[PDB]
């Protein structure tokens, strides 16, 4: 979630996808841990006895039959960490998660019941004032005439500048807000 | 002290205002309170009248 | 009570947990023994199950095929 | 309290029989018992008593009005509209009354389910029969006449109703 | 409940992992250690790390993060960020 | 469950007898002198104990006398044993009597088919 | 990393309580109730035991 | 070898097994690379609003502007009474009418018969 | 009824010499206490109504809708507070005497005891409103709503007049009793056919009918937030007191002519049902199911029951009462992101929750969560309308099922899920919006405690 | 194919029902004629049940 995608899947990132969704699939229809030791040392033999193949027409047509015989194959109600996608505990917490411009909107006594935090907060936010320009400047300075090709943003060259466009990357609600 | 000024306000008040309230309220209206009446079995006594129920027939033993 | 994590090993147990898990469970099994002492008919039956094919036809009311 | 009539509501004689024992066992139930006595039913006597004595240091009276009867739409002439509101309005207090009287016969069928019990179906078959005639009666005088019912037209209804009577009366027997 | 983690128990946890592998000499092994250019491992072998470090630590790391994790600091590194760890 | 279904379902349903419709046969039909049951509970007692309709049967005397003494000995519930087993033992008597009621009418239908075939053959020859 | 530890005692209570009640209830409640409906009494042996042969 | 994954309009085919997923031609490496650039420009004015520390209010979003546009005040100018449009608008405004008509009419006139011939069970309905 | 109309044309000239920074606390204040004057008309007899005058007479089903306008008044006022900050202060000023006098027509016509001097008031009450929409709507579309607004009602409502006046000619009065003791029946011929027509038309345009309501989300959607909340309210128990009014002299021939409306309206609830299933914008969501619950009004009117007639005057209560929190709320929100788009903002009860518990009862008592008023009345009108046929069931329960869906839709669409990260200007709730939530909410559960009050004549 | 199954043998079991070998159920008093709800003014037929 943190890389800027590419225009398309290589060969090699597609069957290193398939290795390991075929791995995590094998280990949910093997529960116990020898078992799927066993059967992924198997697997990864099956994987680098195909390893070596000059013909790209040919391993191409082998990802394509692996591809088919995994759908066939894959465990109905495969193993899903609790925190990935379709997991029993993903985005739990989501509703906790409150932002710093809804924290600007505070009464002045509910500021005054917490003096030092937002000493430092008008420090950050003065710092993200006296940076946007340069950000802005080494952004269009940098693109090609045309526009953007990839989602990457380059880092910051001079010593006293900063990354452009940190600010909400930096100031993301915590894992666990509450 | 904690669960004793619990028990008098939270359960000694709320039966106070209920019993009150059907006793004088709720049961001066007819039909508002109706309970099945009780049952009488075989070699009983009726309180209320002073009754005797009598007993049933001999029973044919079975064994 | 305080318990400190383990990495890679047996959790840490508790004399009071293990008392009462096998007091719960000696109570469960002591509870099914003594009822099947006194009531082993609410499992096994209490009253024969008659065998028609033992009935006779002059009990049964069933006269000679002759009649 | 018993401030109502008994025969308007009748309830048959309670009949409870006596605790016999036949064990050495304390009774939870009466002992539970005498605790609500002590704490709950004598504070909150105390307390009616108190409040009955402050209601009879000023005493005084409401009455039940008494409405008199008015020619009805029978005896009022076609476009007469003084006797025709009269009669209607006594129409509609006579239909409030029947309501009435149709609820507390419901009232009577309802209670005496209840305190029957588990001998509803033969023991309280009195309150049944009388549920269905006064149901009956009140169904062929009120009948469907609509959410604009008037004396009128009740008065149109009972004309029809006597003319079927007749005509069927006279088919039978002629 | 759960005791926050920490930087160095990170490491030490994704280096026990790593000196648990069988195909790694723990000897040279380092946070540095790269795992293809001087540790001399392949493509398989780096899921299979990465697979390892999931189970580690009982969360999922996404394919397209997950083929750019080439040294246990970039691990490290990546799980610290992840966890909002930052002591 | 039971052979009589197989009986019934898979062979002669004629001669096996039909649940809904029996008794068939008259009930002196076979037993020259035959004594009415006889019930001990009468009808206002079943009333007044409050027996359900289901629960007033020919055994309702023994469900009477059950019902007060567990009233009676309230507070010890595992009092009335001799009360519960003859109120069981009751049951287990109306039971096998129908169960002598359901063999009687499978042994007087496959009687009558026994007879109404001797006929025919006698009819045929 | 093994975080187990159900030391707690609402936890432990809770569940106590909910225990007592799986095995001393079903017992009580049975012998408090008045019989509402008629007993199977007579049946066959094979019948008597179905739910146990079948679990 | 093994049995084949028929797609359906609500089991839509999975792209690990979609035939075009491996019969690439430079073409389509060009097509996805201008798709990118696509969308990597419109991120990038997102971004550069959304990181805006003088911006306060919201983003208004031309695609979205466009899609409630479309759905509610660009239907009718584009409506032209073709024999599909003139059937099912027809179909589906009138057919429940007086389909609904039939079925009511008949219930009401056996209900009002069994009146008349006075053999409905009208005890204790007073209440209508 | 002197004692509440004066009060408001009192209410015109001390708006008019207020000073420029006290309008709104005068006529709010005012507006009050004319609706705790107005309470006083709920004490209604048991068989005839209460005949002040030869010109102005209250029922218990007048009373119930002129205390809810005179408490609908205040409501509007502070909308407007909320929405008109930068107006000049004369037009401040004739927005406010706007509003006085739609209530002051309102009352007037909920209380009129002649047919005619009826729909004289309840054809005035179109300027006000016609005036409001077109000159405070925020969008291009306010024209075009209310030039349909208009136009569906004269449309509707000159065959009306055109048949009041014959009624008159033939009978002799148009006053309500005369016609109501002196009814007599209507003949099955082709003339008294098209009278049928004539009213019951116009009323079910105003009401609106199935096919006759594209007027309603245009006017509604476009209107300014007093004009919606005044439209979805009161505007539409004209057409429902109407009905209830006129189907006097409408009989036998209404048990024959129904058939065509009843279909429309059933069917028309099903599908204004399944179009707030698939709605993207929030106050066309709302039109649409005020449109359904009056087609439940109308399927009650027509069936005419007596168990029908009090359905329809607590669900007419109650849905007046709900559409108004609706529309507020809708209009909260609205003004906070300036977008009527449902899918814009999400996230509001992570970010604001009180109104996120404003919105959850709001959503409770439209989907007819018991013991509510919405559920007495329409757990009536299924009960008359079963007792008519027993399919009707079957639609009500679908009906239902599709309400309690977009409902629930609704309110998890706007206040539940992920907040939008680019809105950063969602301010606290005010104190003058949570009170106006209140101000809605409150007088529902105590006319859910008290429910007699709404139950019309019949009861 | 499994509600249709399921509704099939349903059906199946419903027109070949199970059971016990046992005759009626007796109860005294003409059925329970009174008990349950029979008018007292008309005499029931008479119900008589026999030893066995
Ligand atoms: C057109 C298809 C059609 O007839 O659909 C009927 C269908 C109603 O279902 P139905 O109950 O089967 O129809 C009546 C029965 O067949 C027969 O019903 P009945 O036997 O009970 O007799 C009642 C009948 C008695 O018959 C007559 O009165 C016949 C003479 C009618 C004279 C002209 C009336 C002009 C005013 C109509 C409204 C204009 C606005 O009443 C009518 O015909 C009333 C017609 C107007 C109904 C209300 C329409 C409102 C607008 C609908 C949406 C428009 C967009 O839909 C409509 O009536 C609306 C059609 C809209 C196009
Ligand atoms: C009256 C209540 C009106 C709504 C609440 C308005 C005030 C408010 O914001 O309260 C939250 C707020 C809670 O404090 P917080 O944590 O700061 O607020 C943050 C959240 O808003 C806290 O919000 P929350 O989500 O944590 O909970 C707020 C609560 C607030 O929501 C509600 O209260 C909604 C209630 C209505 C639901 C929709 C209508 C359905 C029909 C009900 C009709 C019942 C009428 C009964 C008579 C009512 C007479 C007033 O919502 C719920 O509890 C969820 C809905 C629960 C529904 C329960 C089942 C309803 C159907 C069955 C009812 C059966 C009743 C009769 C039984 C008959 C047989 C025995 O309350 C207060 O601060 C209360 C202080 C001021 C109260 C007024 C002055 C009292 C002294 C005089
Ligand atoms: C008479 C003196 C006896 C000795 C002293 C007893 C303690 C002192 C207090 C007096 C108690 C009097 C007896 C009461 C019952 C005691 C237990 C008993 O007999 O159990 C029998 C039975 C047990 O009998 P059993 O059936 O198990 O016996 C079997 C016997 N064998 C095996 C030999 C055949 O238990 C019960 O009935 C259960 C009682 C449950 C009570 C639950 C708590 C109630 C809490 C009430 C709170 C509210 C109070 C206020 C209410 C009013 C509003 C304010
Ligand atoms: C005819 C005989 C049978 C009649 C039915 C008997 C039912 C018996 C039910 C339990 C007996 C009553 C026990 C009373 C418990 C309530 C007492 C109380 O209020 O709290 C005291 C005390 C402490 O509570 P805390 O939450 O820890 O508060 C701490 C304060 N610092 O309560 C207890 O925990 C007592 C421990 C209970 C032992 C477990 C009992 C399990 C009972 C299982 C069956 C109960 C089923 C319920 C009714 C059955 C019939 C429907
Ligand atoms: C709409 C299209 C059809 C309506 C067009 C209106 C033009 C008039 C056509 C119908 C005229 C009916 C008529 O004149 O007779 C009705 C009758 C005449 O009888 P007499 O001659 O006086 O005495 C009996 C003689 N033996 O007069 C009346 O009943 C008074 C009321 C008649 C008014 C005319 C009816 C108008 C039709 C109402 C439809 C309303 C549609 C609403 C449009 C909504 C659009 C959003
Ligand atoms: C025998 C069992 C029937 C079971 C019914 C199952 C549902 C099928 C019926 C509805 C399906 C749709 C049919 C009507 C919709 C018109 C179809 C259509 O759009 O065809 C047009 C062209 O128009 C036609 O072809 C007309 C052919 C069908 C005409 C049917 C007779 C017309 C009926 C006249 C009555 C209309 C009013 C009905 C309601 C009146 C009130 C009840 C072009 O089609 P395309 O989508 O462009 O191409 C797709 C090719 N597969
Ligand atoms: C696996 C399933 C294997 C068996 C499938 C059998 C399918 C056919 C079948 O069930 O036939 C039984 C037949 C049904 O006939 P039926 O519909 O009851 O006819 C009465 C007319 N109203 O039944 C009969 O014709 C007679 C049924 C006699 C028993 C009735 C008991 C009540
Ligand atoms: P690393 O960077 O060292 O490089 C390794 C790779 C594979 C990328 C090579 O560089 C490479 O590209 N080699 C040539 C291409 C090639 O090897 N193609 C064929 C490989 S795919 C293949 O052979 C898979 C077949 C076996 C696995 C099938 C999976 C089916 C099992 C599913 C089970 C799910 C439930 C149990």
């Amino acid at each position: 979630a943190f890389s800027a995608p590419a225009a398309y899947l290589t060969h090699q990132q597609k069957v290193l996808r398939l290795y390991k969704r075929a791995l995590r699939h094998l280990e949910s229809w093997c529960v116990h841990r020898d078992k799927y030791r066993y059967f992924a040392c198997l697997m990864r033999a099956r994987f680098d006895e195909h390893k070596n193949e000059k013909d790209m027409v040919k391993a191409t047509q082998l990802l394509r039959q692996a591809e088919e015989e995994f759908w066939y194959g894959q465990h109905p109600q495969p193993y899903i960490f609790p925190e990935s996608p379709g997991g029993t505990s993903y985005e739990r917490y989501e509703c906790y998660k409150v932002p710093e411009w809804c924290l600007d909107d505070w009464h002045p006594s509910e500021k005054a019941m917490y003096p030092d935090y937002f000493a430092k907060r008008e420090q950050w936010k003065r710092l993200r004032r006296e940076s946007w320009e340069r950000e802005v400047k080494q952004l269009q300075e940098e693109t090609p005439p045309g526009g953007p090709r990839t989602e990457a943003l380059p880092p910051a060259r001079k010593e006293g500048d900063l990354p452009p466009l940190w600010w909400h990357i930096v100031t993301r609600p915590r894992e666990r807000p509450m | 002290y904690r669960h004793s000024i619990f028990a008098v306000t939270h359960v000694l008040i709320p039966v106070w205002i209920i019993h009150y309230y059907l006793k004088y309220h709720v049961t001066a209206k007819p039909y508002t309170v109706v309970e099945r009446k009780p049952r009488i079995f075989p070699g009983d006594t009726i309180l209320e009248t002073g009754e005797v129920i009598p007993l049933m027939k001999e029973f044919p033993d079975q064994h | 009570v305080h318990i400190e994590p383990r990495y890679r090993q047996f959790p840490q147990l508790t004399r009071s947990q293990l008392i009462q898990a096998e007091f719960f469970s000696a109570t469960m099994w002591f509870w099914i023994l003594w009822r099947f002492w006194h009531d082993s008919d609410a499992v096994l039956g209490h009253f024969p199950y008659p065998d028609p094919s033992q009935w006779t036809d002059e009990e049964l009311g069933i006269l000679p095929d002759d009649e | 309290p018993d401030s109502w009539d008994k025969d308007v509501y009748p309830e048959p004689p309670r009949r409870t029989p006596a605790p016999a024992p036949q064990t050495s066992l304390p009774n939870p139930v009466t002992y539970l018992t005498k605790i609500f006595d002590l704490l709950v039913d004598r504070p909150v006597t105390l307390a009616r008593e108190f409040i009955e004595q402050q209601h009879a240091k000023n005493r005084y009276y409401y009455y039940h009005r008494e409405f008199r009867r008015v020619p009805d739409i029978t005896e009022c002439e076609e476009k007469d509209i003084l006797c025709m509101f009269e009669a209607e309005m006594q129409w509609r207090r006579d239909y409030k009354v029947d309501q009435e009287i149709v609820n507390i016969i419901q009232e009577r069928l309802k209670a005496c389910q209840q305190r029957e019990g588990e001998s509803y179906r033969q023991n309280c078959a009195k309150e049944l029969e009388q549920f269905t005639q006064v149901s009956k009666a009140f169904q062929d005088r009120y009948s469907d006449l609509g959410a604009h019912y008037s004396a009128r037209k009740c008065l149109a209804k009972q004309k029809q109703r006597m003319l079927a009577e007749r005509k069927a009366a006279k088919e039978a027997a002629a | 409940d759960a005791p926050p983690l920490t930087l160095e128990a990170i490491k030490d946890r994704v280096l026990y992992v790593l000196k648990l592998y069988d195909k790694i000499d723990p000897e040279k092994l380092s946070v540095n250690s790269h795992f293809m250019k001087d540790l001399g491992l392949d493509s398989l072998d780096q899921v299979e790390i990465i697979m390892a470090m999931e189970d580690e630590f009982g969360f999922e790391i996404p394919d397209i993060d997950a083929e750019k994790l080439m040294c246990p600091q970039e691990i490290v590194d990546y799980i610290a960020d992840k966890k909002d760890v930052y002591e | 469950m039971g052979a009589h279904l197989a009986r019934r379902y898979l062979g002669d349903a004629s001669k096996e007898p039909d649940p809904l419709r029996m008794p068939t046969f008259p009930p002196d039909y076979g037993f020259p002198e035959r004594k009415e049951r006889e019930m001990v509970a009468t009808q206002q007692e079943m009333n007044d104990a409050q027996l359900m309709l289901q629960q007033r049967d020919y055994c309702a005397h023994y469900l009477i006398q059950l019902l007060k003494c567990k009233r009676d000995s309230f507070p010890n519930f595992l009092a009335c044993k001799h009360e519960q087993h003859d109120w069981d033992y009751c049951e287990h008597l109306d039971y096998v009597k129908r169960m002598k009621e359901f063999e009687r009418e499978r042994r007087l239908l496959q009687r009558k088919k026994r007879r109404e075939q001797r006929e025919a053959e006698m009819a045929r020859g | 990393l093994v975080l187990i530890n159900e030391n707690n005692p609402l936890l432990i209570n809770s569940i106590k309580r909910l225990l007592i009640g799986s095995i001393f209830a079903g017992f009580i409640i049975s012998n408090n109730i008045p019989p509402m409906t008629v007993p199977n009494t007579t049946m066959p042996l094979y019948m008597k035991m179905t739910a146990l042969i079948v679990t | 070898s093994f049995p084949k994954y028929k797609p359906s309009r609500l089991a839509t085919l999975p792209a690990t097994l979609d035939p075009a997923e491996y019969d690439i031609s430079p073409e389509t490496r060009k097509a996805q690379a201008e798709r990118l650039a696509i969308r990597s420009r419109l991120k990038r004015e997102y971004l550069l609003q959304y990181n805006d520390p003088n911006r306060l209010g919201v983003i208004e979003d031309p695609a979205l502007i466009r899609w409630t546009y479309a759905r509610s005040a660009n239907i009718y100018p584009n409506f032209r009474p073709t024999p599909k449009t003139s059937l099912l608008g027809a179909l589906f405004g009138i057919g429940p009418l007086f389909f609904w008509y039939y079925v009511f009419k008949t219930d009401r006139d056996k209900k009002e018969k069994l009146i008349q011939e006075g053999k409905l069970d009208q005890t204790f309905n007073i209440s209508y | 009824m002197l004692k509440i109309i004066i009060p408001t044309t009192m209410l015109l000239p001390m708006t008019w010499m207020s000073k420029h920074n006290m309008i709104w606390i005068n006529a709010t204040v005012h507006s009050l206490l004319i609706s705790l004057i107005s309470l006083s008309l709920l004490n209604q007899l048991g068989e005839n109504s209460l005949n002040f005058s030869l010109t102005f007479f209250s029922d218990s089903l007048s009373a119930p809708l002129l205390v809810l306008t005179t408490w609908l008044l205040p409501l509007m006022l502070m909308a407007s507070q909320s929405h008109l900050s930068k107006e000049t202060t004369t037009r401040k000023k004739l927005y406010i005497t706007m509003l006085i006098l739609l209530q002051l027509f309102l009352i007037m016509t909920f209380t009129a005891t002649e047919l005619i001097l009826f729909y004289i008031l309840f054809e005035a009450t179109l300027v006000p409103t016609l005036i409001i929409i077109t000159r405070w709507g925020n969008q291009t579309e306010r024209l075009n709503a209310g030039l349909y607004f208009l136009f569906y009602t004269l449309a509707g409502s000159l065959p009306l007049l055109v048949a009041l006046v014959y009624i008159q000619n033939t009978t002799g009065s148009l006053n309500f009793l005369i016609i109501h003791y002196w009814s007599h029946p209507l003949s099955n011929s082709w003339s008294n056919i098209f009278m049928w027509l004539a009213c019951i038309m116009a009323f079910m345009v105003k009401m609106p009918l199935y096919g006759l309501h594209l007027w309603l989300p245009k006017a509604h959607v476009e209107a300014p937030i007093a004009g919606s909340m005044v439209l979805a309210a009161v505007l539409l128990k004209l057409g429902g007191y109407g009905m209830m009014r006129i189907t006097t002299i409408l009989n036998p021939l209404t048990n024959y002519m129904a058939y065509p409306f009843l279909m429309l309206s059933m069917w028309g609830m099903i599908m204004t049902s399944s179009i707030c299933l698939r709605q993207t914008d929030l106050k066309s969501l709302i039109a649409y199911s005020s449109v359904s619950h009056m087609a439940l009004v109308i399927v009650a009117i027509m069936i005419q029951t007596p168990w029908s007639f009090m359905g329809a005057t607590a669900l007419m209560i109650a849905h007046g009462l709900t559409s108004s929190m609706l529309f507020c709320l809708a209009n909260t929100n609205y003004e906070r992101v300036h977008s009527r788009t449902m899918i814009l903002a999400r996230g509001l009860q992570t970010l604001l929750p009180l109104m996120a518990t404003w919105w959850l009862v709001a959503s409770l008592t439209n989907l007819a969560l018991p013991p509510s008023i919405n559920l007495i009345g329409e757990l009536f009108i299924i009960t008359a309308s079963f007792s008519w046929s027993n399919i009707t069931i079957i639609l009500m329960g679908m009906n239902m099922m599709i309400t309690a869906l977009y409902s629930l839709y609704m309110l998890i669409t706007t206040q539940r899920g992920k907040y939008t990260h680019h809105i950063n200007n969602i301010k606290p709730s005010f104190t003058r919006e949570n009170a106006l939530m209140a101000l809605h909410i409150l007088p529902l559960l105590l006319l859910t405690l008290n429910p007699k009050m709404i139950l019309g004549p019949l009861y | 194919g499994f509600v249709a199954f399921m509704l099939f043998m349903f059906w199946v079991g419903e027109i070949y029902p199970s059971y016990q070998p046992v005759g009626p159920k007796q109860y005294p008093y003409n059925d329970l004629y009174l008990e349950r709800g029979g008018d007292p003014t008309k005499e029931p037929e008479p119900v008589v049940h026999y030893e066995i």
